[PDB]
């Protein structure tokens, strides 16, 4: 629910604003910015097949995604990163999945360690 | 009712028309354009 | 009085202003404009332009190409092609620009290749001068 | 139509022939986006045949995409990244023609047989841009890509 | 015509519509902004013209070569500007001939050259395109101007239309006399002016010629972008009025369709 | 009459120079509003 | 429909009254273009009237191709060619409509009967371009030509 | 089969430039297509031969109408038969029998086409 | 479609709740200008509730149309005869708003049964201008226009 209400809230101002894609540039900061956040968005939402993914997983990626942490990405990248960062939590961090699924929700102290688990990674990527 | 994407060239109305021709026109020049570049490079690379 | 007007193309300075003085660089030797200057047009030269606001405060603009007209009731139209106030300007790559232009001098492919360069010296000249 | 509705389900493979296309004169007029096929998956075919093969499907969806802005601004106003999509567009929508050897009567020119891993080649080769100095027609109509150099080389000399 | 020659006419239109749409969003913009660079330029060019309208100036009575320069742009779907503009250039040009005069034309953009390219073709000193994809600087003015004084067609006299931008919605074409030194010279109230040898003098008639052309460069894009805004929301409203009444036979078609086919089956059922 | 003069050269083309002489010697971050605003894109085709 | 379309194979010459230009006030509303007939042959009519009509149907007919366009661009994104045609089309769409003397009661004109040669002429005439200085609203319904002329005068006082 | 081919390639070429109406090479296509196009017109109840159908569509194809206006095609058109028919029935005769522009019929073809243009 | 042309015939009445209201945080999410009302009629309502009516029609009209206008030419664009409208509007849509009694769990609010004479004299009140100087948001979610009063009170102070 948390990650969830903000993506399709960005969806929809996105959906509305994607005629201009193709132009995008000599428009105002404001829809450059939803079209970049939704192009990211769109790309993260891709799935490959036969490949379903726990919920603790989508919701890691969906928070990467919603939060900014991908804007300096560039969107042919962002199917990449979507994979391999989701390898370095499902390996190097499980606790806080763990946490993430029993609980079912995101406590304070697990959105720190999701903030800092992401910067880390993204801090170190290309 | 809703539209999809490349729905004025399969109506083929007067749109449809008019936008084969502005591509066909545009790409005939550039196509003129890069095959004297071709010829051109052909002769500087003979040697 | 002036009715001063010192406007760039992109951006506009004095509008209809009423200044005291203004010296200014023109082509045939710098000179200065008061309140009742015979009419001239000359063509500015690559220097700088010192403004007399209505008291004793002054601003300088490094004007790199123009054109000054004084007219007869006293409206003085200064049009730069590239006026930017001093500080916006630095000091070594001036020089850096000066010998540079320099030393492609010497390439001087012809006549008119020479007489571009070294404008490019005069440029970076005026432009050390200014901040020296 | 309730028939060809009904028969899709009975078939692994479609290659949904197109009169939109065939009017273009791209024979066979097979409609690269109307076509599926069950094995046309990265684990059967393999990751290279798969990856060039999809993009050569979004090329031409975002081709289609571009048609309808075309039809109001004009080639001459489009982003020049866009120009490049229409132009690698071009050139794949016409390497996608092939002539067959019981066609002779028609065009006039050879049949061509073109092994699989020439095809896979061409269309790579196509999108990641080592040709975008050939002209759309050198494509028009050959087997592999060598060919289509080739067929430029000639419409150059007789320039 | 049959429902599905309707469906595919209903999805272009609105694919039409869609188009220009988002073509009237990016016009509003590229607007905005040219008119924020407009008014530093509006200054700058009225007083680069200020001297001619201080010290009047007629124009010499015994000279037969003059200049139309034509400032416009490349991008279409402007309205009646690229028109006004080519119009009043053959009209300026068809009076000065019957007059008894040497005229010249330069097309700034290649509308003003099609329009023109029927008629006065052979006058063409020279033209410029590549206008309208980003907004004019003065280095396109200073080009415009050294490849016009460069070309030696040394003119007796000089005209430039161009759209001066009144209105968001409003704009009128001008013509701005362009004079050459032999006028300046020979003109008694230049006799005041001090320090006026005749090379000065031609210095400041080239920099005062790059001026006028910049002032009209920045007028025109305005007037086009406003204009091109304007045309936009006009097609955008006749494209929906188009889909309303496509819509409505839409709807007719397809409840028709399926009374037909209704009917069919029935008659069929019934007539075992 | 100045030397640039005495080589047939026009007071446009000389304030282009001064106007590249002034332009690349601001601060660096000025460059970058510096290049907009100047710079012609124009093209001029052989009549 | 069934009945009309079977009845079309009966026929010598149709006449095929429109509502679309009805609306636009013209009378009779015949449509120029679904309009035929068995001896619109040169051998029958002439070489004048045929061409004359050949030439009207096909600047009619380039109108009706342009006429999408021009509904949603405009009339201002066409070449001057285009605009010639569109000038040319509806001057002589409005000079195909007349007035009746049936219809002298509903509209208080005074009926026209234009023999012939009067027609031809007349659409010899504006095809070739004699009128491109009238306003198309000097033809809306008049007899021969000369009475559009004569129109014109009156709309310029 | 050799004429009509090229004759469409020419129309196919042409077909897709014709929405229009710059550079010399598309401009002389559309030249091509449009005096192709009102050669193909025709009358009523007046079939021709298939060697005067040759004739003609030779003229047009080989760039030789290209001078002419369009509007004036027809007329050229109509006279040249009315010329070929009676001076050069030998030629068609030939045609007709070997059935195929040989090299001499194709030079003959030339030479009576480029007169025939300069003199109408 | 016939079911919906069948039982339009019969309706006396139409209430058009829209997504698009939803998301301002308005409610209930009625569309002001879609809905529609048979008796909407100065013989039946009252001439008083009707100019109300037809009042807060208009300023909403009008502000629709404005706001393009704000989207296009920016917000400085406006004189001050439309910028006051625009302000007008956005405290009509504010106050149209309500607070449910069966909504106490969503909105934090109490229940209000607005009677009829308060409402037209809010509106008449808003309309006429007697409310200019205060803010917005002391209109939204709240009962009788003392409520706003009351409301612009306690959040100032």
């Amino acid at each position: 629910k948390q990650v969830a209400g903000t993506m399709k809230l960005e969806l929809a101002q996105y959906r509305e604003v994607a005629a201009f894609a193709q132009f995008g540039s000599d428009l105002d900061a404001a829809t450059q910015q939803l079209l970049s956040r939704g192009v990211r968005l769109t790309e993260l939402l891709k799935q490959g097949q036969y490949s379903p993914m726990a919920i603790e997983e989508q919701v890691a990626v969906i928070y990467a995604g919603v939060r900014g942490y991908l804007d300096k990405l560039e969107p042919s990248k962002i199917t990449k990163f979507e994979n391999a960062f989701l390898s370095h939590v499902i390996s190097q961090h499980q606790a806080l999945l763990g946490k993430i699924r029993t609980d079912g929700k995101i406590s304070e102290e697990s959105d720190a360690k999701l903030k800092e688990i992401v910067t880390n990674f993204l801090a170190g990527f290309e | 009712v809703r539209s999809s994407a490349g729905a004025v060239r399969d109506a083929g109305g007067a749109f449809g028309k008019r936008e084969q021709a502005e591509e066909e026109r545009y790409f005939r020049a550039r196509a003129k354009e890069q095959l004297a570049a071709l010829k051109k490079h052909h002769e500087n690379e003979i040697s | 009085q002036m009715s001063f007007t010192f406007a760039s193309p992109t951006q506009v300075f004095f509008n209809s202003a009423n200044v005291r003085q203004v010296d200014v660089p023109t082509q045939t030797g710098a000179f200065g404009i008061l309140a009742a200057h015979v009419p001239t047009l000359q063509v500015l030269r690559p220097g700088l332009v010192v403004v007399h606001a209505e008291d004793g405060t002054t601003s300088k603009y490094f004007v790199s190409s123009g054109s000054v007209t004084v007219n007869a009731d006293s409206s003085v139209q200064l049009l730069a092609e590239e006026a930017v106030t001093l500080d916006m300007l630095d000091l070594g790559a001036a020089k850096a620009n000066l010998e540079k232009a320099q030393s492609e001098l010497l390439g001087a492919a012809d006549e008119a290749t020479r007489a571009e360069i070294q404008i490019r010296i005069e440029a970076n000249e005026a432009l050390v001068k200014a901040l020296e | 139509d309730p028939a060809p509705a009904t028969t899709f389900a009975h078939l692994d493979a479609t290659t949904v022939l197109s009169r939109a296309i065939a009017e273009l004169g791209i024979y066979p007029a097979v409609d690269p986006l109307d076509s599926t096929s069950r094995i046309m998956d990265p684990n059967i075919v393999g990751s290279e045949h798969y990856d060039v093969a999809r993009g050569v499907q979004k090329i031409l969806q975002d081709y289609k995409s571009l048609q309808d802005i075309i039809a109001i601004l004009g080639m001459d106003e489009l982003s020049e990244e866009d120009k490049l999509t229409v132009s690698r567009a071009r050139k794949i929508q016409r390497f996608l023609s092939q002539p067959f050897q019981v066609a002779e009567v028609f065009t006039g020119h050879l049949g061509k047989l073109v092994p699989l891993k020439e095809t896979i080649k061409g269309f790579q080769q196509i999108l990641a841009g080592e040709y975008d100095h050939l002209p759309e027609q050198a494509f028009y109509m050959v087997g592999p890509i060598e060919e289509a150099v080739a067929k430029a080389d000639k419409l150059a000399e007789e320039h | 015509a049959t429902l599905k020659d309707i469906t595919r006419r209903l999805k272009s239109i609105k694919n039409i519509q869609k188009i220009t749409k988002s073509m009237k969003m990016v016009a509003a913009a590229k607007y905005a902004r040219a008119e924020r660079e407009l008014k530093p330029a509006r200054v700058y060019g009225v007083g680069s013209l200020a001297l001619y309208e201080k010290a009047d100036i007629k124009t010499p009575e015994d000279k037969k070569k003059h200049l139309i320069i034509g400032v416009s742009s490349d991008r279409g779907l402007c309205g009646a500007i690229h028109s006004s503009v080519a119009k009043q250039m053959k009209s300026e040009a068809a009076n000065l001939a019957a007059a008894g005069k040497e005229v010249k034309i330069i097309g700034v953009g290649d509308k003003i050259r099609s329009i023109l390219h029927r008629t006065h073709s052979d006058q063409f000193l020279v033209t410029f395109k590549e206008v309208g994809r980003r907004p004019p600087t003065f280095g396109d003015a200073s080009v415009i101007a050294l490849e016009l004084l460069n070309s030696g067609y040394e003119f007796d006299e000089g005209s430039i239309i161009f759209n001066r931008f009144r209105s968001v919605i409003s704009y009128k074409t001008e013509e701005k006399p362009i004079f050459s030194l032999d006028t300046i010279s020979s003109a008694e109230s230049m006799s005041i002016y001090d320090d006026i040898d005749a090379d000065v003098l031609r210095n400041y008639q080239e920099y005062s010629l790059a001026n006028i052309i910049y002032y009209s460069l920045k007028e025109s894009t305005t007037s086009e972008q406003s204009a091109r805004m304007t045309a936009m929301d006009n097609a955008s409203k006749n494209a929906s009025e188009m889909i309303d009444k496509l819509t409505l036979t839409f709807n007719r078609t397809r409840q028709a369709v399926i009374t037909k086919e209704l009917i069919e089956i029935i008659s069929g059922a019934a007539a075992l | 009459v100045a030397y640039w003069r005495q080589a047939g050269l026009s007071y446009i083309r000389y304030s282009q120079i001064c106007a590249k002489a002034v332009r690349d010697a601001l601060k660096t971050e000025f460059k970058a509003n510096a290049m907009k605003t100047s710079g012609s894109t124009i093209k001029i085709v052989k009549v």
